DNA sequence: ATCGATGTATATATCTGACACGTGCCTGGAGACTAGGGAGTAATCCCCTTGGCGGTTAAAACGCGGGGGACAGCGCGTACGTGCGTTTAAGCGGTGCTAGAGCTGTCTACGACCAATTGAGCGGCCTCGGCACCGGGATTCTGAT
DNA sequence: ATCAGAATCCCGGTGCCGAGGCCGCTCAATTGGTCGTAGACAGCTCTAGCACCGCTTAAACGCACGTACGCGCTGTCCCCCGCGTTTTAACCGCCAAGGGGATTACTCCCTAGTCTCCAGGCACGTGTCAGATATATACATCGAT
């Protein structure tokens, strides 16, 4: 082996835990999708669902109004809506 | 059955809400984490440190981290005893002793509202069997078969779902009148399909509606008379950009409507002139769609080439400066932006010297993933699409009827007639004439 | 100003234009050198169709613009 | 005979047109006109029923005299 | 130690992890269909092409009737179109 | 030794490698439909099995996913990492 | 007994689509009967006329188009213009 | 008692919004047998033809009045005269 | 049968055959009887509706033929259509003139 | 191409009345005109008389009927006594 | 005589009025004694008109009939005007009537 | 000088035109107003003389018919000079809408 | 090119001569409306007939036969044209 | 009444272009014989029409009177009739030609005819409830004061 | 402005017969198949509809001046309307009676059809005088005296 990879490159005790700080402040993260690509050739303000096809529509519907209301949005309508 | 190991623990208060507390953090973190310290962190083991050695889960109560492949992560359960743990790759929880996920608990589906857990089993309900997926036809009530087709796509995509169901326009509309406002009226059949009406002539009362608010401001788009699909798309995609406006409290040339921020893309246009090749000023031009043309090709592929393939001007007054001659410069399209969703129109009609017209019935071949990497204006990566929704003409130029086929999730094709809603296999829709493509992102590299 | 219009063929043309002129002023150019009727004649630029009586100008139609012209396909 | 249709009936036909006021020839008048009427409609429909070959006249053929002289009528089987 | 070896087990560490990635998410989501469902039945598959989801025919039309909410009648299917040409532009 | 696969797959991901590689890999199965082939075979193992035992899935379905991938998809993913794997040894 | 032909059946079956809840005499219906009549042979001899100026022996469906656009006004010859395009257009999808 | 102008509209009303026929049916088929006697003897008659007849003789009376009528009242007159019927028998094209 | 094939209900076999029968032409083609039938029942759809309306507007359950009268005479397009047809028992508008009034 | 008229037989029945008068083209068209309408008002009507009898074919009687309908009592009394002289005229040769 | 017009003695032709009859769709059989009939009837109506016309240009002093002559005559007559009523002739003019009203005294 | 009185030279005119049978409209001006009209319904269309003068004579014959029905109706209203009432009088009896 | 303003090619004289042919002694100056609605509303008839008679036929010329149809059909049959 | 003048009817030369007549050739009309289906005729049934009788009752007929409507006669001032100067658009002679009307060769796909059949369409019955009839009270005009 | 007096609409009750549903019925639209030609299509030929100009000229336009009648107003005579009283035959319901319209089966004859052959009428070309055109002359007729 290059000591080239141990000179400036360089079981454990770290725990995933201490990521809280560092989770805190970057923007939402996709898998297969890469950033820097997004500003290069997308917009901006363009709404982003990582295979959105995975799975059914997540939603429940009220006992009053009925409304399909996202997981999101329960809290909201409940209150000054319903 | 529902797993005991985790019933037990659900038995206290503290211990349930520890856990609980902890996914939703968990989750938080693969979600705005580096790829780079998600591979080092995430999914390294503790044991033999092996980069995605299988199926990596983080422990719950500890730090622990574990590879599949060689039961490293197993042994912590029979060495110390934690059998709940979370895998990196989608974040569901897993059982060691019952050697099963736990997909059947609507409470850790949920746990980012678990602090009002208590309302949503009270207030809220499931949705039911039947209309879970709002698979229901619309009655013909004329020649209104270029109108159902339309709205039919709308209903199954994820992107206008997710708008609907989020209440933004109900909660921000000045009138809310469902007989004058075009969201307002779309909102009534998603709440028709999707919902219940409190409390056959069923699930067809918002479709009427859509006639009504329609004849306010076109009669000739009602349904009465038989007119184009295309032109009906670009009508109602239209109407919601100036009821977005007009709920705003109070400039830019963007807008952050559904529309601008989903399928509003940018042109780019070269005048290469062969004097220096120093050509040229360039210009970008917004779309929201794209139409190509179908004459002598059989691909989709050669249907794209044809419009980024290069034309030289023979009818256009230039004056150069490197080169300071009268020349016949060089015409290119290139892609600046590409849109979330790509929507594609296949100009299936010809011109004849009489003035009549012939429609195109050639069959075009497109695949049910596109790539996009070969038509970018500014190496590139690889960029795919996918197939989501096919729009089917069937009659001549001023006469015929319209088929959609639209894909939900799970890879299962319909049929979305008028009145008739049946499933086909993937094969089958790649043969039809189709006349409008949906293709929306899926993956870049 | 000089600006393009994609043909049905995929063939792109130059027309002179002026930003007062209105859309019947490009309806007669298109005409004189296709003869296509101008009432089957759909105008689209940047996802909107160009409506009557509106000048140019008003859809921020700039110099050297391309334009989209395509035909109906009716159907019910 | 022909005073079968006496005042009071041209006065109601008169009323039912809007007319106020009647003069006193009028009834001779609407008396001479629908006798010239009911002569050539007569006439046209003995001509149908002769050339019929029979000897009672129908509704079909006062459906078809009316419809000679552009007076088609409704309700008669026509 | 050779070249050749090490590279399978980097693509054999690549394989699982996308493998066991698409099991779990489909075991999850077929466990909360029939827990939540337990008479959950598929929709009805027509080889032919003559049946809906549901396993019936096309109704007739306009045997159905639709019931207007701007006079209050009842107005069939296909007169739909002619009627609000009238009732609304009153 | 065992510290020697762990330092290729720590200046893999260092260098920048590592993140390619796995989208290449998702890239050539996604276009040729891969991916559904394999969703098509999970569907069918809960229909003959009648259970939602995840081991029980996984023990057949991923022995069985191996074939499928053809020689085309195996061959240039391994041409590949050799350039990137001869660049430090 | 003579097996005569009428348009009783067709008639109340438009009517009971169109207004459920309205009945009819016998005399309406004999109207109806006899103005169907009439539209009938008015737009057969248009046609008729049509095809022997024309020196063709066949009455396709423009013929007929034309000639309820030349014997309706304009409003009510559109209309039935586009219910008989949209009767065509039924028929052509179908065998 | 009323005065004149009052009674005739009001008969005017009466009988527009009736539908009846306003003649008898047995002295018009006895002038209709008297008339087609003329032509042909020995004639026999349905009920519906004499019913036919007396429509459309009604109806064409009603026509003429009204012409009659408007004639009168663009004669700045009130009262209808003969030289109206026959104006409007000249205008209409009947009368020769 | 052909009629369910177009959505309509005026059968397109009498109509068909009435214009075989007719001597109107020597062949007939396969989309008149279909148009004309189509166009029938549009007119006769008209018909009923202007006639229910009429009945609706007297409280009445039968249409009889002073609604149909009235109906016809009512609008424009059917007047200058069926303007020298005479209807038994139709009636007349109530029309009054305005120099007739008093004072 | 070619073209039928009436001119000749007109012709000669103008010189068999009048023997030393002359005619234009325009009376002449206008002539032929009026022939070919009442021609077609004529068998317009024997078709409908056909028609209402339920009858295939058409002989003398409908014609005779059909010009009795056609012309005012005097003429058509005429044109009556002519035909049945024809035909007569006709069915002894 | 070969010809069927010179064995009814009349000048039009029956052949073609017998063609006309049947090519022009108005019945499915065609008689023997209706052409004759038909030809009889259009003789002598035609007759009548050129009997007038004459009379009408020798009224005038003129060798050829113009469609003044016609219209004169057609107006002049009853039972001719009574079966033109609706039909109008081209250069034909008006009638030459002044109402006793307007004449000064 | 010498000056008519009113009345003679109207006879005078009338007899004059009713004597004779020339048009009485010029063609140049009818033609182009019937192009003009005819433009709406469709564009780039050919006419014959023959049917520009067929179309002339019947406009011709039904305004003077036309007129005859106002002068009547103008004498029975024990008037002499016609006025637009008894035109629409006129087309009212007619039966013209 | 577009027409425009024939309508007032109907001069007053040619309508006044139209009146002396028809027997009217005096007339009014509020009768040149009247006569050219009429004559236009009569001319926009007959040219929709001729026109529809036209279209039928697949050409692009007006001749003398669709007037005469369209004449016939109207009431109004004119002689010296044949047909 | 008489006189002037003004447009109108009529005689006469004459030039010409539309009307009358000779000629060739083609195809629709004339001759002759046959099959076969529509039509005239003998016979029978019944129901649809015609004729007569009894009553009683709303409509028809005749007379009074009267006041509003039809009609004769004078004022007038304005809109129409008539004539003249001005010019402007209408009308005749050719000018070029091309897009559209018209005739012709060629292939075919849509329409007519036919055998079986069965089910959608037609004749007959039947009960009832929407409609016809009637009595009573409130309501809405109308004329004299 | 007010009010007595008829006219008329609406409500409640009672009674009835035509229509929508029904059952049995049967015959013409439907299906599968074949053979035939009117019509769509492409190609070539020709012809008159239209802009164009140039020149000539009668009719359209505007303006002055005069006049006579449509309308308004007044007044004056009279004849249909409202009402009352007397007459009458239309209609209703019933009962006789017959003969012409509707239906079925028989034969039979005439005409649609096919093959063959010829001259009547078509366009085409050419000669020719009836009437339009223009000039001059005699005159019926209309306005003011
Ligand atoms: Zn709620
Ligand atoms: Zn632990
Ligand atoms: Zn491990
Ligand atoms: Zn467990
Ligand atoms: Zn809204
Ligand atoms: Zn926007
Ligand atoms: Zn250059
Ligand atoms: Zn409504």
């Amino acid at each position: 082996i290059k000591p080239k990879v141990i000179e400036e490159y360089s079981p454990s005790n770290d725990s995933w835990k201490s990521l809280m700080s560092s989770a805190k402040d970057t923007p939402l993260q996709y898998d297969h999708m890469n950033r820097e690509s997004l500003k290069k050739y997308f917009n901006p303000n363009a709404q982003l669902i990582e295979d959105p096809l995975d799975k059914p529509i997540q939603y429940r519907v009220c006992e009053k109004c009925g409304k399909p209301l996202a997981l999101t949005a329960i809290v909201d309508h409940l209150e000054n809506h319903c | 059955s529902i797993c005991p190991h985790i019933q037990q623990v659900f038995q206290n208060e503290k211990s349930k809400d520890g856990v609980l507390k902890t996914c939703n953090a968990a989750r938080y973190i693969l979600n705005h984490s580096v790829p780079k310290e998600k591979f080092l962190n995430t999914m390294k083991c503790g044991t033999c440190h092996e980069i995605n050695s299988g199926a990596t889960f983080m422990c719950l109560q500890c730090g622990f981290c574990g590879c599949w492949n060689h039961s490293h992560f197993l042994s912590h359960s029979k060495q110390i005893g934690h059998i709940f743990g979370i895998n990196s790759n989608n974040g569901l929880l897993f059982c060691f002793k019952c050697e099963d996920y736990i997909g059947n608990i609507d409470l850790i589906n949920d746990a980012i509202l678990a602090k009002y857990w208590d309302d949503v089993c009270t207030k809220t309900m499931v949705p039911s069997m039947e209309r879970r997926d709002g698979l229901s036809g619309l009655i013909n009530m004329g020649s209104t078969c270029f109108m159902s087709s339309i709205l039919q796509c709308l209903i199954h995509n994820p992107y206008f779902i997710r708008h609907s169901m989020s209440q933004i326009h109900s909660n921000n509309c000045k009138v809310r009148s469902p007989d004058k406002c075009f969201s307002c009226a779309l909102d009534k059949i998603v709440h028709e399909l999707y919902g219940a009406l409190n409390t056959s002539t069923n699930r067809q009362t918002g479709f009427i509606y859509l006639l009504t608010c329609a004849w306010k401001i076109n009669q000739n788009l009602a349904g009465y008379s038989q007119q184009d699909a295309h032109e009906f798309w670009q009508f109602i995609i239209n109407q919601i950009h100036q009821s977005y406006v007009l709920d705003l409290p109070n400039n830019n040339k963007q807008c952050e409507c559904i529309v601008h921020t989903v399928f509003e893309g940018s042109l780019e246009s070269s005048i290469v002139c062969p004097g220096c090749q120093n050509n040229s000023k360039t210009t970008i031009d917004p779309f929201l769609d794209l139409s190509l043309d179908i004459k002598d090709k059989k691909k989709l592929y050669e249907c794209l080439d044809s419009f980024h393939k290069k034309e030289q001007l023979k009818d256009f007054n230039y004056h150069c400066g490197e080169c300071n001659s009268t020349q016949d410069a060089i015409k290119q399209l290139g892609i600046h932006k590409l849109p979330s969703v790509l929507v594609l129109q296949l100009k299936r009609f010809e011109h004849l010297l009489n003035g009549s017209n012939r429609k195109l019935d050639d069959f075009i071949e497109f695949p049910t993933y596109l790539n996009m990497k070969n038509y970018c204006s500014t190496k590139v990566p690889d960029i795919i699409y996918e197939l989501i929704g096919i729009v089917s003409h069937k009659g001549t130029v001023n006469e015929g009827h319209y088929i959609a086929f639209c894909k939900i999730s799970g890879g299962q094709w319909f049929k979305f007639n008028d009145s008739m809603v049946s499933s086909i296999s993937q094969e089958e829709v790649l043969k039809e004439q189709a006349y409008l493509l949906f293709y929306t992102i899926r993956q870049v590299n | 100003m000089q600006i393009f219009v994609k043909t049905l063929t995929g063939k792109t043309i130059t027309l002179e234009v002026e930003p007062s002129d209105t859309i019947e002023n490009v309806k007669a150019k298109i005409q004189d050198k296709e003869g296509i009727p101008p009432d089957q004649q759909r105008l689209i630029f940047a996802g909107k169709q160009l409506e009557d009586g509106r000048t140019l100008s008003d859809y921020n139609i700039q110099k050297e613009s391309t334009l989209h012209l395509v035909l109906r396909l009716r159907g019910g | 005979n022909i005073q079968g249709i006496t005042k009071p009936a041209i006065r109601r036909l008169a009323r039912r047109g809007g007319v106020k006021r009647i003069s006193g020839l009028i009834y001779e008048e609407t008396r001479g006109v629908l006798k010239v009427f009911l002569e050539n409609v007569i006439r046209d429909a003995v001509t149908y029923t002769e050339h019929a070959k029979r000897k009672t006249v129908t509704a079909m053929d006062v459906v078809y005299a009316l419809k000679r002289q552009g007076r088609t009528l409704y309700g008669f089987g026509g | 130690i050779t070249i050749d070896s090490i590279s399978n087990g980097i693509l054999n560490n690549l394989l699982t992890t996308l493998i066991q990635d698409i099991v779990a998410r489909e075991t999850t989501q077929q466990q909360l269909l029939k827990t939540r469902y337990p008479d959950l039945r598929s929709y009805y598959f027509d080889p032919n092409g003559s049946l809906d989801i549901n396993g019936l025919q096309k109704q007739q039309e306009s045997s159905q009737y639709i019931h207007c909410e701007n006079c209050g009648r009842d107005v069939s299917a296909n007169r739909l179109a002619a009627h609000l040409q009238r009732c609304l532009s009153r | 030794t065992a510290q020697l696969k762990s330092q290729i797959q720590q200046y893999l991901v260092e260098s920048g490698n590592y993140e390619l590689i796995s989208n290449e890999l998702k890239a050539r199965l996604l276009q040729e439909g891969w991916v559904d082939k394999v969703k098509d075979l999970t569907k069918s193992e809960m229909n003959i099995n009648e259970s939602t035992n995840f081991t029980q899935i996984l023990s057949t379905v991923e022995p069985k996913a191996l074939e499928m991938v053809s020689d085309s998809t195996r061959e240039t993913v391994l041409k590949q990492i050799r350039e990137f794997l001869e660049e430090i040894v | 007994k003579t097996r005569k032909e009428s348009y009783a059946i067709y008639v109340y079956k438009v009517l009971k689509q169109v207004h459920p809840d309205t009945g009819i005499s016998s005399k309406a219906m004999s109207i109806m009967n006899s103005f169907v009549n009439d539209v009938f042979e008015r737009i057969a001899g248009e046609a008729s006329r049509l095809a022997h100026y024309n020196k063709r022996s066949t009455i396709t469906s423009r013929e007929i188009q034309t000639a309820v656009r030349l014997l309706l006004p304009g409003e009510l010859a559109k209309h039935a213009v586009s219910e008989g395009t949209k009767a065509v257009t039924k028929y052509t999808s179908a065998k | 008692r009323y005065r004149p102008g009052t009674v005739a509209l009001r008969e005017i009303r009466r009988y527009q919004k009736s539908t009846e026929l306003l003649i008898r049916k047995l002295p018009f088929q006895r002038l209709v047998r008297e008339i087609a006697q003329d032509f042909k003897t020995d004639l026999r008659f349905q009920s519906s033809a004499v019913m036919a007849l007396q429509e459309a003789s009604e109806a064409y009376l009603v026509a003429l009045f009204e012409d009659t009528n408007l004639c009168a009242i663009h004669a700045k007159r009130v009262t209808i005269m003969p030289k109206d019927i026959q104006l409007a028998r000249r205008i209409r094209g009947e009368r020769a | 049968t052909r009629s369910s094939r177009a959505g309509l209900q005026f059968p397109v076999g009498r109509v068909h055959r009435l214009l075989r029968k007719g001597n109107y032409a020597e062949r007939v083609g396969a989309g008149a009887p279909v148009y004309l039938a189509a166009v029938l029942e549009y007119l006769t759809a008209e018909i009923l509706e202007l006639a229910g309306n009429a009945a609706r507007d007297n409280k009445k359950t039968r249409i009889i033929p002073r609604h149909l009268q009235l109906a016809v005479r009512n609008d424009e397009e059917l007047n200058k259509l069926l303007g020298r047809v005479t209807i038994a028992q139709g009636g007349v508008l109530p029309n009054i003139q305005s120099v007739l009034l008093p004072k």
